[PDB]
DNA sequence: TTTTTTTTTTAAAAAATTTT
DNA sequence: AAAAAATTTTAAAAATTTTTTAAAAAAAAAA
DNA sequence: TAAAATTTTTT
């Protein structure tokens, strides 16, 4: 997303970034980046290297650990939706061309790395290989399907189609790792939604209320600064990192008048640069509507879920079931007030 | 800052109170005594504290001053202290470590205390004096133990209220409870009456797991003012009979 | 069906005892008074529980009904009841429930209970009552201090038993256990009251994990009346006073 | 042959209490002067000397020097069976390796005879050398406890910067620091619950805190801790039974 | 008449190994 | 000389059993 | 897709 949004936010703003606890969320509705999810329970299931390979040859780590993440979800009170990613644009797929070409410097590395018969070194570099595919998609969508977890796929990305679920009112936060939600317009964002580490890892909770209370900024100024800070569309213009571009930005307040009011020799601009599009991108992207389809949360059939992951992957019945036991449990309890929707903030000491 | 207590059980209690509830807060020590008004980890319940000047033995506080707590840390620190023990709070300018001794009173055992502290960020909800409606005073011990028996059956108190009955309902896999207490007309003692303060009848239901967890605080008084109106969230105040109260907020299902 | 007691901890200290031992069984209670014969989980030991109806302070089953009942989630109820209570029990014939009421003693916690039954079908018709050799009456702490220390040695108890008194022998891969009493007359003292009216002397095996949860029983009577004879199982009665009996019977090796 | 009846068997309960966490396997050197326990523990630490006198048995007799090995977890749940007022009656044999156990109440008439089995095992003398200690601290048993039980809390490491005026408790870890400061009480009357202040030369030693817990439960044994220690010499945590011997561990510092 | 330890019976972490 | 960078490298997991400590909590024995 | 480490300039 951004190389560096999460450390100005810190720098800047530290009353922004709200640590709240797993355990506070009963009626929020919540927005997941699902294949970012994909990916990241896709690097760390492994048995010294191999993922989780039954009898037939295709992967199954993304569906139990997605699994055993939702049942975290439900039985902690978190009201989960799933957004998986859409049709990429060409300026983001300029980004996946040079992910691809790092993928293949990773594969070219990865030659000599089982030449020389090192395990971690090969682990690492099919850490380094994992991609998604249509049916790993396919077979997640029907997972979810299942348990009656809702599913919603952007035309082109989820993380505008979680922003702008946000902004809608319809879910109360998106909570994906990467800062783009912030960009495509989210006024709260759950950074590092993890099913464990309660105590030793908080969840960065980004409130762009207090960003943009916190920098004197608009959404649109805020977008402008989040071309600058190098997004995946648009690049730095030379050398500008945080703090050059929080100073443009206060003094400028636009894109444009930061490209003509720069030096032509001190930080030249890119050739063939595009942070028109990049910005039309953040506030106006494809997204569907999140009044078309609904936000809704059954209870599932056990007879079914035990036919699929008990029958097409072969794993095991006890924690399965015992899962979905308390995911039923969990779900088939009465909401929980929370204490602020009763008393306002007057403020906070914070020591 | 600097606080003698004269006796450190009180306060040894609301830490003990306070241990498996928070883990983190700050105390908004003051010169008008020493406030704690903090959340829960899973924002359902808050807690305010507050122990004015009048019940310390002595009490200097130049400026507003707060510092982030472990509370974990400063339980079992408490732990250190006897029953009949004499501490002070001690903090200087810019105290990075809270310290505090136990004087013990026969001035045989006098053990300093330094606590390592971080900085935190608690938000504090701003609470009005409402005129609650069905104002509770009941046992502490009394309240401790209903709920405690009440969360073998299920997750949820019904707390009904008639003009003259409280109901502490509950349900579950077990089967369903039903604690029905009077008002007393014969008793008429301080620790044993069930006194209601009645305005119109009430039916709220509450999670079990944060009254337990409001029930270790049962050694400070034996007094519950169960606060509580319709869609308003329930006071649990264990009025310390000297020093301010501890009021336990609860956020209805 | 209406069963009132006046000591609550009777019946507490009963599903205690019946709580480790058997998970379901069924309270067959008829006109005469509350009967539970039931058999091990373990399908190793039995149980015949009776109260009878003159310890009941009102008694009104009309009906001869036996439900089952989960001793489990029954003893939490019951563990909902506190030390010393007035327990009334409450059934009615079309609704499967077992009401319970835990009025307490300053008459204001009246705590209405109520609890799903799941029924089964369990043979009560084999019951093994005829003449025994040797029954051996002493004190029933004592009889779980040497049951509980004799777990400590191994998983056998060996009980001999003769006039001048009743020997306790254990073996081991820690070592070997005797524990050796002797008939003590004890007039006007229950403390030690060991009577053994011994006629044919036994020696054989049994497994002291069933012995103790045979003396997890014993905060209910003062007094032991142990009973085997040659190749019998041997009965542990447990006598409440003038309310009825607990028997536990252990089939030996 | 070997015969040694007790009437206060509370004594041998708290003894196998005491040394039932940090002891294995120990040889009970039981000689005609006393019984004797050579044991060094079992991460190889600490070191316990464990003296019951002649005197303090109400029998007592020897026919020759026994060694034999024991299992001091199977001696601590031989010894959960008796009673604080039950007698205790230690009896071995020359070709048997059994060590046989008798309780007896004295107010009722209840028998309960236990042997244990034993194992070879190999003999350990280290015989520390005495001398006078440079810093002898006579404290209450139960403050001690108290001490080493909420220092437990803070750090795994304890220093005891002491003085003549008094003793200085103190320990530093991750959640906090702590100074447990005893002023020398004279004005108690009762030399029990005096901190007894007795040295030459103040010193300050670094000593690890789970194993002063693991000492710490000797505590029942006796109201009053001998603390004795010097700059290298390990620190003696001695346990003065009131008629029959003492109770003595040693704590090599970090 | 509620405590102090004591003992007891669950529960918190905290790891290597799995959940195929 | 700090500040502010842009390169390079690293990392992404949930949970039952099992294994040790901390800890409530009724149940021992206390003042 | 994230964070930090180490060397690199800008001022």
């Amino acid at each position: 997303g951004i190389q560096g949004l999460a450390k100005l936010i810190a720098d800047v703003a530290p009353s922004a970034i709200r640590e709240n606890d797993i355990k506070s969320y009963f009626g929020r509705k919540v927005a997941i980046d699902a294949s970012m999810s994909i990916y990241q329970f896709l690097i760390a299931v492994r048995q010294g290297g191999d993922v989780l390979q039954n009898e037939e040859g295709e992967t199954t780590s993304h569906l139990m650990g997605m699994f055993y993440r939702t049942i975290r979800m439900m039985e902690n009170g978190i009201k989960p939706v799933y957004v998986f990613d859409g049709k990429p644009p060409q300026l983001k797929s300029g980004e996946l061309a040079k992910r691809s070409e790092r993928r293949a410097e990773a594969e070219k590395q990865l030659q000599q790395a089982q030449a020389a018969g090192a395990e971690q070194e090969v682990e690492k570099f099919t850490k380094r290989l994992v991609k998604v595919t249509k049916q790993h998609n396919d077979e997640c969508k029907h997972l979810l399907s299942l348990m009656g977890i809702p599913y919603l796929d952007a035309p082109s990305e989820a993380e505008a189609s979680c922003a702008a679920l946000v902004k809608a009112g319809k879910v109360y936060a998106a909570a994906t790792e990467d800062m783009d939600c912030l960009t495509f317009g989210s006024p709260v964002l759950m950074r590092h939604l993890t099913a464990s580490e309660a105590k030793k890892l908080p969840i960065q909770e980004f409130h762009l209320s207090r960003i943009l209370q916190e920098l004197g900024l608009n959404q649109e100024q805020f977008v402008d600064l989040c071309i600058l800070l190098g997004s995946d569309y648009c690049e730095s213009i030379r050398g500008i990192g945080p703090k050059r571009a929080v100073d443009l930005i206060q003094k400028h307040k636009s894109i444009e008048e930061i490209v003509r009011r720069l030096d032509p020799n001190k930080y030249p601009v890119p050739e063939n640069w595009l942070h028109k599009e990049a910005h039309q991108l953040f506030l106006e992207p494809e997204v569907l509507d999140p009044e078309s389809v609904e936000l809704k949360w059954s209870e599932p059939n056990e007879e079914e879920l035990i036919k699929f992951m008990c029958g097409e992957k072969q794993f095991s019945e006890e924690r399965i079931r015992s899962g979905v036991k308390r995911l039923s449990k969990s779900r088939q309890g009465s909401t929980q007030g929370r204490l602020d929707d009763f008393f306002k903030v007057t403020g906070s000491l914070s020591s | 800052f600097e606080a003698r207590l004269v006796q450190g059980s009180i306060l040894k209690k609301v830490l003990e109170a306070l241990k498996d509830l928070i883990n983190e807060a700050c105390w908004d020590i003051s010169s008008s005594g020493v406030n704690l008004q903090s959340m829960d980890s899973s924002h359902v319940s808050l807690v305010q504290l507050t122990l004015r000047s009048e019940g310390f033995d002595t009490y200097r506080c130049d400026r507003n001053l707060a510092m982030g707590v472990n509370l974990t840390s400063m339980s079992k620190i408490l732990k250190c202290a006897g029953n009949e023990d004499i501490i002070t709070l001690r903090a200087e300018d810019n105290a990075d470590t809270l310290a505090l001794v136990f004087e013990a009173p026969n001035q045989e055992k006098v053990s300093d205390y330094e606590m390592k502290l971080m900085d935190l960020d608690v938000e504090q909800l701003g609470i009005p004096e409402q005129e609650y409606s069905c104002v509770v005073k009941m046992p502490s011990g009394e309240f401790a133990r209903i709920c405690r028996d009440l969360s073998h059956i299920g997750d949820a108190v019904v707390i009904s209220c008639a003009k003259d009955g409280v109901k502490f309902s509950a349900s579950g896999e077990l089967g369903n409870g039903n604690i029905k207490l009077s008002q007393t007309s014969n008793v008429d003692k301080e620790e044993e009456a069930v006194t209601i303060e009645m305005n119109e009848p009430v039916q709220l239901t509450f999670a079990l797991r944060y009254l337990n967890f409001f029930t270790k605080a049962t050694p400070l008084s034996s007094t519950v003012t169960l606060s509580m109106s319709a869609d308003v969230p329930l006071v649990v105040e264990y009025k310390i009979a000297d020093m301010g109260h501890l009021k336990y907020y609860l956020a209805p299902k």
